[PDB]
C-alpha cells in the first residue's frame, strides 16, 4: 500500500548498522520467479553493500521452524511469494512489540486475493499489494471499516442484518482461486527503475521472471511485452554489429518458438518433445508421429538432418528457419508457435532462448542435486536450490549445460511416461471435472518434486485438450514411491488454445480446505502452494469421493 | 525418341488420379508414404499398369532401360506437386 521507492528508503533506514544489519530475505519457494526476483534484489543489496541472510524455504510449515527459532537483532525482514494467501500475523504471532514497530516484514507476492487480515491492520506489513490489485477491491475495504468495531431492538436487528450483509459479500472474497496477477520480478524492476539502475543482466533477470510462467498462461503477460520490449529499446550494446563483438554481446529480439530446446537439442527431438506440439499433432499416437515426418517432408528438411544437433545444421536451413515455418506450419494449425521472444547471446559460447534458460533452471531444481525421511528429502531440495541458483550467474556457464543435459532427459522421462498413460486411457471424465491418478510408473523419483508434476500435469492437461471439444476440465494427478504412501497430489488449471477469455481461477485451493475442515483424512497442506497437497493411500479414496462431492464448481 | 515424352503425359495421369478399391488412389498414398519415410523408392504395381493399358506393359517386356529413366523423372514430378520440395532430398 506504499510507494516502492519509499518502502525502499524505509528498508534502508532500518538496515545499515553496527553490527550489520540485520535482515533475512526469504526466497520462496520453488518458483523460478522467486530466483528471478531475489537475484536482482540481492545484487541491488550488494550495490550498497548491505549485509544479508538468504533462506531457501520449501515447506510453508517449514517457515515456522525458522521464524520461531532464530531471530535476534533483525529489525527489518523481507519475504517472497508467501503470505498473500494465509496471513502470518496469526500464523506467527505477533504479539505487537513496542506504533513505529521495530520490525518490518516486507511480503512480496503475486498471489490473489490477499489475505484479509494482511493489508488492513498494519503490524507486520508494509504490504506489497501495490500496484496490481489496488484496486478497489472495495470489497475488502468495506470488510473492516464496517466490521470494526460494530426501539433499540430494531437497531440491534438492523445492525446484525447489516453485519451478515457485509459477511456474505466478504465470504465471496478470500474464498476464491489463487491466480498470479503480475510476476513479482516485474514489480521489483518497477522498484528498481525508480532508483535508476538500467543494468543489462538485471533486465535479463526480468525477462527470466516474466518467462518463468508462460508455461502456465500469461495471463497479463500477453500485454507485458510492451513493458519489456520498451526497456529492451531503452538500451543497446551497439547500433550495428561489429561482429560479434566478444563483449556486449547482449540480448535481442528473435522469432522464438514455444518449441522445446531448439538451440541446444536436435530439431526432430525438439518437435517430438515440445509441449504445445505434443497436443495438436497427437504425438503419443504412432499414427500421428508420422504427421511430424510429413511436416519435415513439407519443409524439405532431411530426416537425417533433423536428427543432428542444432549447432551443426546447415546454414541454408538456418536462414530459412523463419520462412519455411511460415510456408508450412500454417497448414497444420500450428500457426501459433512463433512468438516475439528475447534471446541473450554470450557470443562464442552460443545463444540462449529466454524460455530454454528457464527449462535449464527447472531441470536443475529436481535433479543433478517417518518425518526424518521427508525432512531429509526436502533438505536435498534445499541444497539443490543453490545448485540452481548458481546457474543464473554469468561467469559460470559450465554447470548451466549440466542443467540442459538434464532438461532433455526429464522430457525423455516425462514424455515417455506421459504416453504410458494415454495408451491405457487412464483419464476419468467423471461428471463435474476430469481426474486421474498414476497407480504405477517408472522412476517416481523424478516425480517427487512439485514442479515435475507441474510440468507433467501441464503436458497432460495440454495434451488432453487441444481443444478438443468440450469443457476444459481441471486435471488431477498422483504418484508414490517411498516415504510410506505420501501419494503427492497437485491441483491443476485448464489450458485454453490461445483464445484466453477468462483467468478461470483454480478452485482446488478451496475444495481442499473444505476437506481439511471436514474429516481431514491424512490431508497435508505442507507444500507451499494451495493447489498441491499430500495424502495416504488408506485415506486417499474416501478423500477422492469427498472431492467428487460436493463440487464447488 | 521425342514421341516417348508424350508417353510421360499419359503415365503421370496413371501416377496420381488412378483409383482402386472404391476411391482412395493407391499411388498417391505411396508418394505420401515416401513421402514421410523419404526412403526414395517409389513403388508401382505391374498389375495396375497392365490393367490400365497393355501398351506400356508391352514396353516393359521390350525396352525397360530408357523408359524407367523417362518414368522416374515424372515420378519426381508427381512428388514435386504433392510435396513442393525434395530438391534437397535425393
Amino acid at each position: 500500500i506504499s510507494q516502492f521507492s519509499e518502502a525502499y528508503n524505509k528498508i534502508l533506514r532500518n538496515s545499515s548498522s553496527a553490527s550489520s544489519c540485520q535482515l533475512v530475505i526469504f526466497v520462496s519457494c520453488l518458483n523460478i520467479d522467486a530466483l528471478c526476483a531475489t537475484k536482482m534484489l540481492s545484487l541491488l543489496f550488494k550495490k550498497q553493500l548491505v549485509q544479508s541472510q538468504i533462506v531457501p524455504i520449501f515447506g510453508y510449515s517449514e517457515l515456522r521452524r525458522h521464524y520461531s527459532q532464530l531471530d535476534d537483532n533483525i529489525n527489518s525482514l523481507l519475504l517472497v511469494g508467501f503470505g498473500g494467501v494465509i496471513d502470518l500475523e496469526a500464523f506467527l504471532e505477533i504479539d505487537p512489540q513496542e506504533q513505529s514497530f521495530r520490525r518490518d516484514i516486507y511480503v512480496l507476492d503475486a498471489h490473489r486475493p490477499w489475505n484479509l487480515d494482511n493489508i488492513f491492520g498494519s503490524q507486520i506489513i508494509q504490504c506489497f499489494d501495490d500496484g496490481t490489485v489496488d484496486d478497489t477491491l472495495g470489497e475488502e475495504k468495506e470488510a473492516y471499516y464496517k466490521l470494526l468495531e460494530l426501539n433499540d431492538l430494531s437497531k440491534r436487528k438492523q445492525r446484525k442484518k447489516q453485519i451478515h450483509e457485509y459477511e456474505g459479500v466478504l465470504e465471496e472474497y478470500y474464498s476464491q482461486g489463487t491466480t498470479v496477477v503480475n510476476s513479482i520480478s516485474a514489480q521489483i524492476y518497477s522498484l528498481l527503475s525508480a532508483i535508476g539502475e538500467t543494468n543489462l543482466s538485471n533486465l535479463w533477470l526480468n525477462i527470466l521472471g516474466t518467462t518463468s510462467l508462460d508455461i502456465a498462461y500469461a495471463q497479463v503477460y500477453n500485454r507485458l511485452y510492451p513493458l519489456l520490449q520498451d526497456e529492451v529499446k531503452r538500451l543497446t550494446p551497439s547500433s550495428r554489429n561489429s561482429v560479434k563483438t566478444p563483449d556486449t554481446l547482449t540480448l535481442n529480439i528473435q522469432p522464438d518458438y514455444y518449441l522445446f530446446l531448439l538451440r541446444h537439442s536436435s530439431l526432430y527431438d525438439s518437435f517430438y518433445y515440445s509441449n504445445y506440439v505434443n497436443a495438436k499433432l497427437s504425438l503419443w499416437n504412432e499414427n500421428g508421429k508420422k504427421r511430424l515426418h510429413k511436416m519435415f517432408a513439407r519443409m524439405g528438411i532431411p530426416l537425417s538432418t533433423a536428427q543432428e544437433t542444432w549447432l551443426y545444421m546447415d546454414h541454408s536451413i538456418k536462414r530459412e528457419l523463419g520462412i519455411i515455418f511460415d510456408k508450412n506450419l500454417d497448414r497444420y494449425g500450428l500457426q501459433d508457435i512463433i512468438r516475439d521472444g528475447f534471446v541473450r547471446t554470450l557470443g562464442y559460447r552460443g545463444s540462449i532462448s529466454a524460455s530454454e534458460f528457464v527449462e535449464a533452471l527447472t531441470a536443475l531444481l529436481e535433479v543433478g542435486n517417518s518425518a526424518q525421511k521427508l525432512t531429509n528429502l526436502r533438505k536435498r531440495w534445499v541444497s539443490n536450490f543453490w545448485l540452481s541458483w548458481d546457474a543464473l550467474d554469468d561467469r559460470k556457464v559450465e554447470l548451466l549445460n549440466r542443467g540442459i543435459q538434464l532438461a532433455q532427459d526429464l522430457q525423455r522421462a516425462i514424455f515417455n511416461t506421459g504416453v504410458a498413460i494415454l495408451e491405457k486411457k487412464l483419464i476419468k471424465h467423471l461428471r463435474i471435472y476430469r481426474l486421474c491418478v498414476l497407480q504405477d510408473g517408472p522412476d517416481l523419483d523424478l516425480y517427487r518434486n512439485p514442479l515435475t508434476l507441474l510440468r507433467l500435469g501441464n503436458t497432460l492437461i495440454e495434451c488432453c485438450a487441444e481443444s478438443e471439444d468440450k469443457q476444459l476440465l481441471p486435471m488431477v494427478l498422483a504418484s508414490i514411491d517411498e516415504n510410506t504412501d505420501t501419494y503427492l497430489v497437485a491441483g491443476l488449471t485448464p489450458r485454453y488454445p490461445r483464445g484466453t477469455k477468462k483467468p478461470i481461477l483454480n478452485n482446488f485451493s478451496m475444495a481442499f480446505q473444505q476437506i481439511t475442515a471436514e474429516t481431514d483424512a491424512k490431508v497435508r497442506i505442507d507444500n507451499f502452494e494451495s493447489s498441491i497437497i499430500e495424502i495416504r493411500r488408506e485415506d486417499l479414496s474416501p478423500f477422492l469421493e469427498k472431492l467428487t462431492l460436493s463440487g464447488l464448481l | 525418341p521425342n514421341v516417348s515424352r508424350t508417353i510421360a503425359r499419359e503415365l503421370k495421369s496413371f501416377l496420381l488420379e488412378y483409383t482402386d478399391e472404391t476411391g482412395r488412389s493407391v499411388y498417391g498414398a505411396r508418394i505420401r508414404t515416401l513421402g514421410e519415410m523419404n526412403s526414395e523408392s517409389l513403388e508401382v504395381n505391374y498389375r495396375h499398369l497392365a490393367e490400365s493399358k497393355a501398351i506400356l506393359a508391352l514396353f516393359l517386356a521390350k525396352c525397360p532401360e530408357e523408359m524407367l529413366k523417362i518414368f522416374d523423372l515424372v515420378a519426381m514430378e508427381a512428388t514435386e506437386l504433392h510435396y513442393p520440395d525434395y530438391a534437397r532430398i535425393h
